């Protein structure tokens, strides 16, 4: 139900406990962490992160192609954690 | 993250306070003259202003007033047609309505208000429609899914909807390649619904579609037990139970409440065979969108 997501931002490194059905950005928001976001709808680059380890369910987002998904790109507004995850944020 | 459809689904474009006024295009009894109770299939026009999706309901608000002078409360009816509709132009919605007539403890014959209004519609008549309503019976995202459809009486409706889209229609973004397995339980043969259409579907996708009828008053097994939906199911007992262990199996159940219990009891003894408590497994299947119930 709940996973540890470590968020590596350009200001260091935070730890969040994200429920398996709350979007990462949303938890981030709840715990006071300011992540960039724009559409909030999984069809632009604005909240782009990168999964360094672990796995996300990105629930049929629209922006990232298979290639990119394979490279570990995440849309942090449209991603659920499926495990303990380390994400690099702020990544346009 | 839903495992059911969400993109392109809308709800409540219309509410009881200001319904959409459509037109009855046709209204046809689909049960035989000797059935216990009439079921009617009927199609309304929607000018495309109600873009529903397979699984959803619409409400009907029947003409006139109740015994206290208030307008009648919405009654919901599962949509019997696919999103593109019986005419295939996206401007119609179809229902599958059972006419409710019953004798009460006092000896009086009572007519169910909305069911008799619906079943009485002539072509040309105005119908007050609301919706779409509901997210619960939406189809799985997965086009290669195992969809197990458990229906009694008019609970065939959303499944008539699913199966039209799966097997009678070409869509660029959806090519069904899983197994569709329909169980439909009625009390008599003359109560059967859409048999011919399902016949056609079995013919053109023998590998992708199965249909099993359970006619409680005309069929037994050799143990002498009447063929309710659960007793037909019992015959594929282990096959179904295997299928349930899978990521890509979604069970949908629609119709009369009280169909529910007979099915649970089949599952209960399947579960105990494995050390498993059925209800734990069930609520857990619900959390994965895999056991979807709309009974009434
Ligand atoms: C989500 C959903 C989907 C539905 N889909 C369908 C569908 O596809 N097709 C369909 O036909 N119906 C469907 N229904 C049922 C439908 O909404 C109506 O409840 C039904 O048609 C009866 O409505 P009515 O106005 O004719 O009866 P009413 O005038 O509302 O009278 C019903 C009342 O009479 C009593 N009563 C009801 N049934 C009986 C009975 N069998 N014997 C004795 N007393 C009784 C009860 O007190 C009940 O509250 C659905 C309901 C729901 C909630
Ligand atoms: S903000 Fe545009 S996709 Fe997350």
């Amino acid at each position: 139900a709940t996973y540890n997501v470590k968020l590596i931002t350009p200001e260091g490194e935070v730890e969040l406990q994200v429920p398996d059905d709350v979007y990462i950005l949303d938890q981030a928001e709840e715990d006071g962490i300011d992540l960039p976001y724009s559409c909030r709808a999984g069809s632009c680059s604005s909240c782009a992160g990168k999964v360094v380890s672990g796995s996300v369910d990105q629930c049929d987002q629209s922006y990232l192609d298979d290639g990119q998904i394979a490279d570990g790109w995440v849309l942090t507004c449209h991603a659920y954690p499926t495990s303990d995850v380390v994400i690099e944020t702020h990544k346009e | 993250c839903s495992k059911k459809q969400e993109e392109g689904v809308v709800t409540n474009l219309y509410k009881p306070k200001e319904p959409y006024v459509g037109r009855c295009l046709l209204n046809t009894k689909i049960t035989g003259d000797d059935a216990p109770g009439e079921t009617w299939h009927m199609v309304f026009s929607t000018e495309g202003k109600i873009p529903y999706r397979e699984g959803q309901s619409i409400g009907v608000i029947a003409d006139g007033v109740d015994k206290n002078g208030k307008p009648h409360k919405v009654r919901l009816y599962s949509i019997a047609s696919s999103a593109i509709g019986d005419f295939g132009d996206s401007k119609t919605v179809s229902l599958c309505v059972k006419r409710l007539i019953y004798t009460n403890d006092a000896g009086e014959i009572v007519k169910g208000v909305c069911s008799n209004f619906l079943c009485d519609l002539q072509p040309g008549d105005n119908v007050q429609i609301t919706g779409p309503v509901g997210k619960e019976m939406l189809m799985p995202k997965d086009p290669n899914a195992t969809i197990i459809m458990l229906a009694t009486g008019t609970g065939i409706a959303p499944f008539r909807s699913f199966l039209w889209k799966m097997f009678f229609e070409k869509h660029d973004d959806y090519k069904f390649n899983g197994l569709g397995w329909l169980f439909l339980g009625v009390p008599t043969s003359s109560s059967l619904l859409y048999k011919e259409e399902f016949g056609k579907m079995k013919e053109r996708a023998p590998e992708n579609f199965r249909v099993d009828y359970a006619v409680s008053r005309e069929q037994t097994n050799a143990a002498g037990e009447r063929m309710y939906i659960q007793t037909r199911m019992a015959e594929y007992k282990e096959e179904l139970w295997e299928l349930l262990k899978k990521d890509n199996t979604y069970v949908y159940m629609c119709g009369l409440k009280g169909m529910e219990k007979g099915i649970d009891d089949i599952m209960v003894s399947l579960a105990e065979k494995d050390g498993i408590d059925w209800f734990d497994y069930k609520k857990q299947l619900k959390r994965g969108d895999q056991w979807n119930v709309e009974v009434y």
